[PDB]
RNA sequence: GACAAUGGUAGGAGAGCGUUCUAAGGGCGUUGAAGCAUGAUCGUAAGGACAUGUGGAGCGCUUAGAAGUGAGAAUGCCGGUG
RNA sequence: UAACUUGGGAGUCAGAACAUGGGUGAUAAGGUCCGUGUUCGAAAGGGAAACAGCCCAGACCACCAGCUAAGGUCCCAAAAU
RNA sequence: ACCGAUAGUGAACCAGUACCGUGAGGGAAAGGUGAAAAGCACCCCGGAAGGGGAGUGAAAUAGAACCUGAAACCGUGUGCUUACAAGUAGUCAGAGCCCGUUAAUGGGUGAUGGCGUGCCUUUUGUAGAAUGAACCGGCGAGUUACGAUUUGAUGCAAGGUU
């Protein structure tokens, strides 16, 4: 019907990915595009390219017309996490934790 | 629940009422005029909605007191600045605008509900004998013993 | 009109027509039922019994005797390690009126 | 034989969850939260319905009392009035009365002035 | 239990200044992987009753089985078979002791018959006697059950 | 007595009694308070002072 | 210093509602296509 | 059918709920078991069912027997996540 | 309408205020130590603004029924301007 | 009428091993795709990772970090609601709006009014500014053996019992 796709575990934190992604939720994909290459944030490129595949087998699987479509819906979740240390005065060590997420974009055309 | 009626904003009216208050003590006219703004006078009061008519008190300027209450009556107030107990003013200030002397006497003998803070600006005091309100046509008020 | 019936422990105003609930009556489902202590009567030409209008009677017929949905009872003291918990369903007579002071 | 935990606490407990819904975040989640909650709200239906009984004479009396003014009678000496010409009629009615048919209301009255 | 748990016997930490709770082992039952505590050891679950009251119980499922379907017969034949189940021609139920005078091995591998039991007198528990359902004594071991338990 | 209809003596075998399973049960402190309901428990085998 | 209370999940968000990002000015290229950041160059074409 | 009693801490007395296993009987299960989820269901309580989704192989019921039989608190232990 | 006897199982041995007869202190203490009574402890409900120990009164459960107790009846706030 | 992966050995996995100590010594975690590897040919976006088709399979909403997949916790959508209001968060009363059930005097939300200082422990007395608990999950405390006594049950009985 309605296409999408999705990066798994990617390395940056959700909460980091999901600002960027708040720009580009709901817009016309072309100007999702923009605002993604010129958004400067770290995860701007990996959700472009997310965006960009998706498009791309929205065409060439389901054959819509790539220029009708919209960023219907668009998100980051919690993946796995790698957890780290790092060591501290008095020999304490303590916690970090090296997050990575989910990321997910469906986009559209009408209902049928 | 078996049957007890429950009026609202659907089956209520408020009546518009003047009150000449010269000749009339502070406070006795206060709780009067209190119970008027409550509907509590009114078989059809119901407790969670205001059912309470509109009162116009008029001639504020001329509400008396017992006593020496123009003096030893203070009235206090504070800034909540330290020293701020800008307070005191004595109750014989009525001559400084007494539409507040009726206005807060009157407002004290409503409940502190936000209801009843709403149910306090159907008030409308004036110490003159005129007041700006007819259109809402109020009918004149005795004040019952 | 009205009734003020004395029915359960209490006063009821009925109207004729529209069914009522009160505490139970233990007669059959089906069969019909009369009120003999009928203290007012409204409308036109009321009635004001003192107490109960004399021979005055609301009839009606009996429509369901079931149970009230049931209301845990639950309670108890702080730092005294008690509690209590009872279920209840009070127990009912559904009925609609039919002619009042008949 | 060595008995296992099981379904039984969680169940419990999910029980006393699904109990306290209306609850705000963290008071319909957690389950000790919840249990507390849920406990104190049983008190304080259970005192609340007995309560009630009182939260509604009053209510009727006041609108009795209303429309007993209105015939310039206090509703002290209305009640008075009434038991002494042996009404005996409730206050739940009296009022409803005075609400949906002020002709009978006024009759009543009469007969409580008659009789004083 | 604890002083079984291959471990223990250093305390975990010093008692105070940590802003941890006391421990003394690491091998207490509050800890994962930590001793059990009563949990069950070996022992015998074996009582003994009055003998009047065997002898008593034996009477009881005996005449339990006598005062509804407990049946009696001529005796024994050959070497091994599964004409036991045709010897139901006789028209005893799913459940059924034979109860031959004294071990007669043969009768003894008219065994895998998908429930039936078949001892000597001399054992005769109450528990065979009891699943039981339909009981049948020869002559001689009936005989001697009368002997026995009189 | 068919054996999936056993029944003991009308009057023989009262359950066990389990402290320290709840607060309905009515043991939960178990028994005592705050004395020598430690578990040692000695009062020293018959004695006082 | 520390906390004496732990943050509900909605004191949190509530604390959050401004921690946005803005979207980019951005203008279209004269007859380049890709869009550049505002007063800022047009690059290669 | 009238009548009486029924606040309660330590604590005594009683009757019961549910969990794992066992015995005997009687049953359910790929035309979908346990488990998980959801629901406006039922009993005086502990608690018991029914329908739908998920799941993919095991499980109830009755009577009795035996217990590693019930958790919210121990600066309790382990793990996950704030 | 209870009492006593014998036996199985207990818990308790930090008490508190108020009233009152008293010692100690200073006819001081929300002090202390004895006698007597109540209440709290283990008691919810109503009154005393709030307020274990004061006043009224002892919650089996449901009701949107009635009469009362202490305390109340101009408004907040049920009831006498 | 023993355990069933926090259990049962410390060790169901190349355990006295990672790891720690100069040393004696201490001492873990970690089981499960499927009936069968049939473990996704090929096309597509991507440097790859990862993904959408197309396929294998009863199932991959069984795809390898693979049975079931609870809770805390993180998100996306929205039905009712919220910016004059002093809140142990509920309870009792109640309009409005939305909905339609294990059909029964139904479900979600809630303007506004009444009432209302968590739990546990410990105490004469705790909303206590006295103790404990970040949250969720799992695990975590009157047992067994022998003897003594008392009650109930059953059998005998001037006997009873090994
Ligand atoms: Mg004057
Ligand atoms: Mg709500
Ligand atoms: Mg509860
Ligand atoms: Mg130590
Ligand atoms: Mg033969
Ligand atoms: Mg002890
Ligand atoms: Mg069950
Ligand atoms: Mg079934
Ligand atoms: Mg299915
Ligand atoms: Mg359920
Ligand atoms: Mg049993
Ligand atoms: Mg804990
Ligand atoms: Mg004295
Ligand atoms: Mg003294
Ligand atoms: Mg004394
Ligand atoms: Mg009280
Ligand atoms: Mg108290
Ligand atoms: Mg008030
Ligand atoms: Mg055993
Ligand atoms: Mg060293
Ligand atoms: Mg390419
Ligand atoms: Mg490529
Ligand atoms: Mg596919
Ligand atoms: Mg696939
Ligand atoms: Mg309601
Ligand atoms: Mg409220
Ligand atoms: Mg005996
Ligand atoms: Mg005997
Ligand atoms: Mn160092
Ligand atoms: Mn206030
Ligand atoms: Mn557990
Ligand atoms: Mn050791
Ligand atoms: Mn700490
Ligand atoms: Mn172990
Ligand atoms: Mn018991
Ligand atoms: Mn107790
Ligand atoms: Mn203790
Ligand atoms: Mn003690
Ligand atoms: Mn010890
Ligand atoms: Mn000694
Ligand atoms: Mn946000
Ligand atoms: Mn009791
Ligand atoms: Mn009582
Ligand atoms: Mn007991
Ligand atoms: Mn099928
Ligand atoms: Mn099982
Ligand atoms: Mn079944
Ligand atoms: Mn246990
Ligand atoms: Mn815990
Ligand atoms: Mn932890
Ligand atoms: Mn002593
Ligand atoms: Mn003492
Ligand atoms: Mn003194
Ligand atoms: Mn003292
Ligand atoms: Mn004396
Ligand atoms: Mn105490
Ligand atoms: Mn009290
Ligand atoms: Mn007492
Ligand atoms: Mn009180
Ligand atoms: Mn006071
Ligand atoms: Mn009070
Ligand atoms: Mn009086
Ligand atoms: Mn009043
Ligand atoms: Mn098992
Ligand atoms: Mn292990
Ligand atoms: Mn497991
Ligand atoms: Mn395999
Ligand atoms: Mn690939
Ligand atoms: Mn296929
Ligand atoms: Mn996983
Ligand atoms: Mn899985
Ligand atoms: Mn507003
Ligand atoms: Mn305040
Ligand atoms: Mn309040
Ligand atoms: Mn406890
Ligand atoms: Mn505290
Ligand atoms: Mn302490
Ligand atoms: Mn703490």
């Amino acid at each position: 019907m309605e296409a999408k796709a999705v990066a798994r575990t990617i390395r940056i934190a959700p909460r980091k990915v999901r600002l960027v992604l708040d720009l580009i939720r709901g817009k016309n994909a072309a100007e999702a595009i923009a605002i993604l290459k010129l958004t400067n944030k770290a995860s701007s490129p990996v959700i472009e390219k997310v965006l960009m595949s998706a498009l791309a087998n929205a065409e060439h699987n389901y054959d819509m017309n790539t220029d009708e479509l919209v960023v219907k819906e668009a998100y980051a979740n919690e993946g796995p996490t790698l957890k780290r240390f790092r060591p501290r005065a008095q020999g304490r060590a303590s916690a970090i934790n090296k997050r990575t997420s989910h990321i997910t974009i469906v986009v559209s055309d009408g209902k049928e | 629940m078996r049957q007890t009626f429950m009026a609202n904003e659907s089956n209520i009216e408020r009546k518009w009422y003047v009150i000449d208050a010269e000749g009339q003590t502070l406070g006795r006219l206060s709780s009067e005029v209190a119970s008027i703004l409550r509907g509590k006078n009114k078989v059809t009061y119901t407790p969670h909605v205001d059912t309470g008519d509109y009162v116009i008190v008029i001639n504020a300027s001329k509400i008396e007191f017992t006593g020496n209450k123009e003096t030893d009556k203070v009235y206090y107030r504070h800034s909540n600045h330290p020293g701020g107990i800008k307070s005191i003013t004595a109750g014989e200030l009525r001559r400084t605008n007494p539409e507040r002397l009726i206005e807060n006497s009157i407002k004290g003998m409503l409940p502190s509900t936000r209801l009843g803070e709403k149910q306090g600006k159907k008030l409308f005091v004036y110490g003159g004998a005129e007041h700006p309100h007819a259109a809402q046509q109020p009918e004149n008020y005795e004040l019952r013993g | 009109m009205f009734a003020i019936i004395e029915t359960g422990g209490k006063q009821i105003k009925v109207e004729e027509g529209q069914e009522i609930f009160v505490e139970k009556l233990d007669v059959n489902e089906g069969d019909t039922f009369t009120f003999d202590k009928v203290l007012f009567v409204g409308g036109d030409s009321v009635k004001v019994g003192a107490p109960t209008v004399e021979g005055a009677t609301v009839t009606a017929t009996v429509n369901k005797q079931g149970r009230g949905k049931k209301i845990t009872v639950f309670t108890y003291k702080r730092r005294k390690n008690s509690k209590r918990k009872k279920g209840h369903r009070q127990p009912y007579t559904k009925l609609t009126i039919d002619k009042i002071n008949a | 034989p060595r008995v296992k935990g099981g379904t039984v606490t969680r169940a419990r407990r999910k029980k006393t969850i699904k109990l306290a819904k209306g609850y705000f975040g963290s008071k319909h989640t957690l389950y000790k939260v919840a249990k507390q909650q849920v406990m104190k709200s049983g008190q304080y239906a259970f005192r609340d319905r007995r309560q009630r009984k009182r939260d509604f004479r009053k209510l009727w009396i006041t609108r009795i009392n209303a429309a007993a003014r209105q015939h310039e009678m206090s509703y002290s000496r209305l009640m008075n009035g009434l038991k002494k010409a042996g009404i005996d009629i409730n206050r739940k009615m009296l009022s409803e009365i005075a609400i949906s048919d002020e002709k009978a209301f006024a009759q009543l009255v009469t007969k409580a002035k008659d009789a004083l | 239990n604890r002083s079984a748990v291959s471990g223990g016997g250093r305390k975990p930490w010093k008692q105070k200044g940590t802003g941890r709770a006391r421990q003394g082992t690491i091998r207490a039952p509050q800890w994962r992987g930590g001793g059990i505590v009563f949990g069950p050891t070996p022992r015998s679950y074996a009582y003994k009753m009055p003998k009047k009251m065997r002898r008593l119980a034996l009477r009881s499922a005996l005449s339990f089985k006598a005062q509804e379907n407990g049946l009696t017969v001529v005796d024994a034949f050959n070497f091994e078979a599964p004409k036991t189940k045709e010897f139901k021609n006789v028209l005893s139920t799913l459940e059924q002791p034979k109860k031959v005078l004294v071990v007669t091995e043969n009768e003894d591998v008219n065994v895998e018959l998908s429930a039936r039991n078949i001892p000597g007198v001399q054992v005769t528990t109450a528990q065979g006697l009891n699943v039981l359902d339909i009981t049948n004594a020869d002559s001689l071991v009936i005989t001697e059950a009368a002997a026995k338990k009189v | 007595m068919k054996l999936h209809e056993l029944k003991p003596a009308e009057g023989s075998r009262k359950e066990r009694n389990r402290v320290g399973r709840g607060v309905a049960t009515g043991n939960g402190k178990t028994s005592g308070r705050g004395h020598k309901g430690q578990k040692a428990r000695s009062g020293g085998g018959v004695r006082p002072g | 210093a520390v906390p004496k209370r732990r943050t509900s999940k909605t004191r949190k968000n509530k604390r959050r509602t401004h921690f946005k990002i803005s979207v980019p000015g951005m203008t279209e290229c004269p007859n380049c296509g890709r869009e550049y950041k505002l007063s800022h160059r047009v690059c290669k074409n």
